[PDB]
């Protein structure tokens, strides 16, 4: 909230304005590296994506069960 | 015709009397400028106290007419003006429900506690703790002094936070619990104020039980160098001890503590007579794991089988709290095969990864 | 005797320099030279004692001073 | 009379301001020196009649 | 790193925020965090507690068959 300089009292709310050193970390799609560019690791990427895009798209297989889902 | 033109007006006016009183309220507040917050060290006379602000210094002050000089004592939180620095008002109950919260139904006297793993413990704490609370007028005339406190040590990953939460709930005791993190995480140098409030609040709601984990955090330096920078890590042990000594151990307040590293504990106190009874705790065995897996796995749409028996016999060197993971270690493969009712094949290869997970 | 009343401010004596002047490094953070007043002891000050000051002057005013075993041979 | 002089002199100048403390680094040409206030930074100064 | 100094506190107090941030939301809102490191015998297990960062990947060295892919 906003507040006076001498008589500290609430005066007006205000949003959460983020810092420039954080918005910067938002990203383009400058990355250009397909999963064919990487060798081995068919498992680890297979294990990974069963934590990421499916919960992003196909979480119903979790949510119908409603199992204790993973976070990261 | 000329009646409706007026009938909208009696509505109009009252729709302003609401409006006015608000705009007249706020100005009645803006003159009442802000204040400043402190805390007390000691007392000298009704004309002069001492304070300690929330921005350093240790002023000396006086006090206004209205407030009772009685309630003003040590530990209290205080408010006062900016120029003259004269104390007027108090605010107790430094609420932080993320810290603690009551379990009144734990004063039910018939509550459920039927998870698996452990029976003689819940059987014996009932001996350790029931009798001094319900009719303790006998421990005196027999002669002995009952235990002011308890300690519950063991290995990590065992699910004891829910245990102590439970057995004080079946007995019909008012249970409250606060970790020793936020009191030192949220509150760096304003901590021990919470301690004494955590007891006074607990007192007038007598009887009641305490529980508090991560208790090895109070140590900090533990006077590792005796410098005056760790006063928080020092005093936070002090106010703990002085308060628990103040109970008189009558039988309407008892205390529980816990950690993994009792060899890391601070026996500067809490060893001799405060946390007198020390109690280790075991891990499961050839059937407890089915007493455990009958809990979590029972709560999800599997196929329905009893590979548990042939399973756990393959399991060994197995801690306790890795079991919420073990089921979901398999749940992450049922959905892969696009399934609803899983099979034990996920379970027969469940731990096959998990055993390597214990490596690091 | 008036200024000796409230609202004072704390400090911490360090050392004297004269019969009627000493120094302080208060809790507020900084260090100040300051003159003691008479009608006051002197014998009781030289260490890092506790003290009380007058706010605006940052003067000096007056002094201020401040397990349980239960067993017996029976 | 000389009694009431003192207390009326003394009380005149407990109302007087504070007085800081610091240490010398060197001396600028004349009627000019420099000091560091021992917690804080630098402050060139002047001096008085006597010194 | 137990201490009362400035530099020892302000560091870890960040971590104390990270945890409360992980345990503040749920598996309904569709974030998904991950991480990385060259070390595991150095870092605090509170992050590894059940719920926050549970799924792990033991990126190994590559087997000799994988050596053929990478060069090509
Ligand atoms: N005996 C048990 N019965 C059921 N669940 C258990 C048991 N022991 C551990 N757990 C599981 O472990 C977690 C609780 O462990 P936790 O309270 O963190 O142990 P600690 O308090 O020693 O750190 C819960 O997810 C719980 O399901």
């Amino acid at each position: 909230v906003g507040v006076n300089k001498d008589s500290y009292l609430i005066l007006d709310t205000l949003p959460s304005e983020f810092d420039s050193r954080v918005k910067a970390m938002e990203v383009d799609e400058k990355p250009t590296e397909t999963y064919s560019d990487v060798g081995g690791l068919d498992k680890q990427i297979e294990e990974l994506v069963e934590a990421i895009v499916l919960p992003m798209k196909r979480a119903d297989k979790f949510k119908d069960m409603g199992i204790r889902a993973p976070k990261g | 015709r000329y009646d409706d033109q007026l009938k909208q007006r009696r509505q109009n006016i009252r729709d302003l009397e609401k409006l006015y009183d608000k705009t007249e309220n706020d100005i009645k507040a803006l003159q009442s400028i802000g204040q400043l917050i402190g805390e007390v060290m000691k007392e000298l006379s009704e004309e002069k106290y001492i304070v300690k602000a929330s921005s350093g210094p240790r002023y000396i002050v006086g006090v206004r007419n209205s407030v009772d000089r009685s309630k003003l004592k040590k530990g209290v939180r205080v408010t006062l003006d900016i120029t003259t620095l004269t104390i007027m008002r108090i605010l107790p109950r430094e609420t932080d429900p993320l810290v603690y919260n009551m379990t009144s139904f734990e004063q039910g006297e018939i509550t459920f506690d039927g998870i698996g793993g452990l029976t003689e413990q819940i059987r014996e704490l009932r001996e350790v703790i029931e009798l001094p609370l319900k009719n303790p007028e006998i421990f005196q005339r027999v002669g002995i002094k009952p235990p002011k406190g308890v300690l519950l040590y063991g290995p990590p990953g065992t699910g004891k936070t829910l245990l102590a939460k439970a057995v004080a709930a079946t007995i019909g005791a008012n249970f409250i619990f606060s970790p020793a993190s936020g009191i030192v995480d949220k509150y760096i140098g304003e901590s021990a104020r919470i301690i004494r409030e955590m007891f006074a609040y607990a007192k007038e709601h007598e009887p009641c039980i305490i529980f508090m984990d991560e208790v090895d955090a109070i140590g900090g330096r533990r006077f590792s160098e005796g410098t005056s920078a760790d006063r928080e890590i020092q005093r936070t042990l002090m106010e703990l001890l002085t308060q628990m000594d103040g109970f008189d151990n009558l039988g309407q307040t008892k205390i529980i503590m816990a950690t993994n590293r009792p060899d890391t504990l601070d026996p500067a106190l809490l060893r001799p007579g405060r946390l007198d009874r020390k109690v280790e705790i075991p891990l499961p065995n050839e059937a407890g794991r089915l007493e455990i897996f009958k809990i979590h796995t029972a709560k999800v749409k599997k196929t329905g089988e009893f590979d548990f028996e042939a399973a756990v016999k393959m399991s060994d060197g197995f801690n306790g709290a890795d079991i919420r993971n073990c089921a979901t270690e398999a749940g992450f493969f049922a959905i892969r095969d696009d399934r609803d009712h899983i099979n034990p094949d996920d379970l027969m290869k469940a731990v096959r990864k998990v055993a390597e997970v214990k490596k690091l | 005797k008036r200024i000796q009343s409230v609202p004072l401010v704390i400090g911490q004596f360090l050392e004297p320099i004269d019969q009627n002047t000493g120094i302080v490094s208060s809790t507020t953070g900084m260090s100040y030279v300051v003159r003691i007043l008479s009608t006051l002891d002197r014998e009781l000050l030289k260490p890092s004692m506790s003290v009380a000051l007058h706010r605006h002057s940052n003067a000096l005013v007056d002094i201020l001073p401040p397990e349980k075993p239960d067993v017996t041979y029976a | 009379n000389d009694k009431v002089r003192f207390i009326k002199d003394e009380l005149r100048l407990l109302q007087e301001p504070g007085s800081y403390v610091g240490e010398v680094i060197k001396i600028v040409s004349d009627k000019k020196v420099l000091v560091k206030v021992q917690p804080e930074g630098k402050y060139i100064v002047d001096v008085a009649k006597d010194i | 790193f137990d201490s009362e100094k400035s530099g020892d506190r302000e560091v870890q107090r960040t971590m104390l925020e990270l945890l409360n941030q992980l345990d503040g939301f749920s598996s309904d809102d569709r974030v998904k965090v991950l991480a990385a490191t060259n070390r595991v015998d150095v870092l605090d297990p509170a992050l590894l507690r059940s719920g926050r960062l549970d799924r792990k990947i033991e990126f190994p060295l590559p087997s000799e068959d994988s050596r053929a892919q990478i060069l090509q």
